[PDB]
């Protein structure tokens, strides 16, 4: 039996279900001329100026 | 829309509190409390083993 692409046997989603719906992931997207970075850097390391 | 193909089906069941039974009758029915093979001449007036 095939059920077609119209089959989804549940509500909501199964991938990142706790996220707010307007949230972007850390991405690089180009608007016309050059890219815009948007990111979140949770893990840090040691820098000492001009790192 | 983009479900993975060639997926395979797995089935099982769960009985709880049941304790499976095989009746000692000819047609596996309940025709009496004293069953029909219990008053048979082959089983009453003889002696048999069981394995």
């Amino acid at each position: 039996l095939d059920r077609g692409p119209s089959f989804k046997p549940y509500g909501g989603t199964a991938y990142n279900p706790l996220a707010p719906k307007s949230a972007p992931i850390n991405s690089a997207f180009t608007v016309g001329n050059d890219t815009h970075f948007v990111a979140q850097l949770p893990q840090t390391y040691a820098a000492g100026g001009t790192g | 829309r983009n479900a993975v193909p060639n997926q395979v089906t797995e089935r099982k069941f769960l009985v709880d509190r049941y304790l499976w039974q095989i009746p000692f009758s000819s047609n596996f029915l309940n025709m009496g409390t004293l069953t029909d093979l219990g008053q048979n001449v082959m089983y009453a007036n003889s002696s048999h083993s069981l394995n």
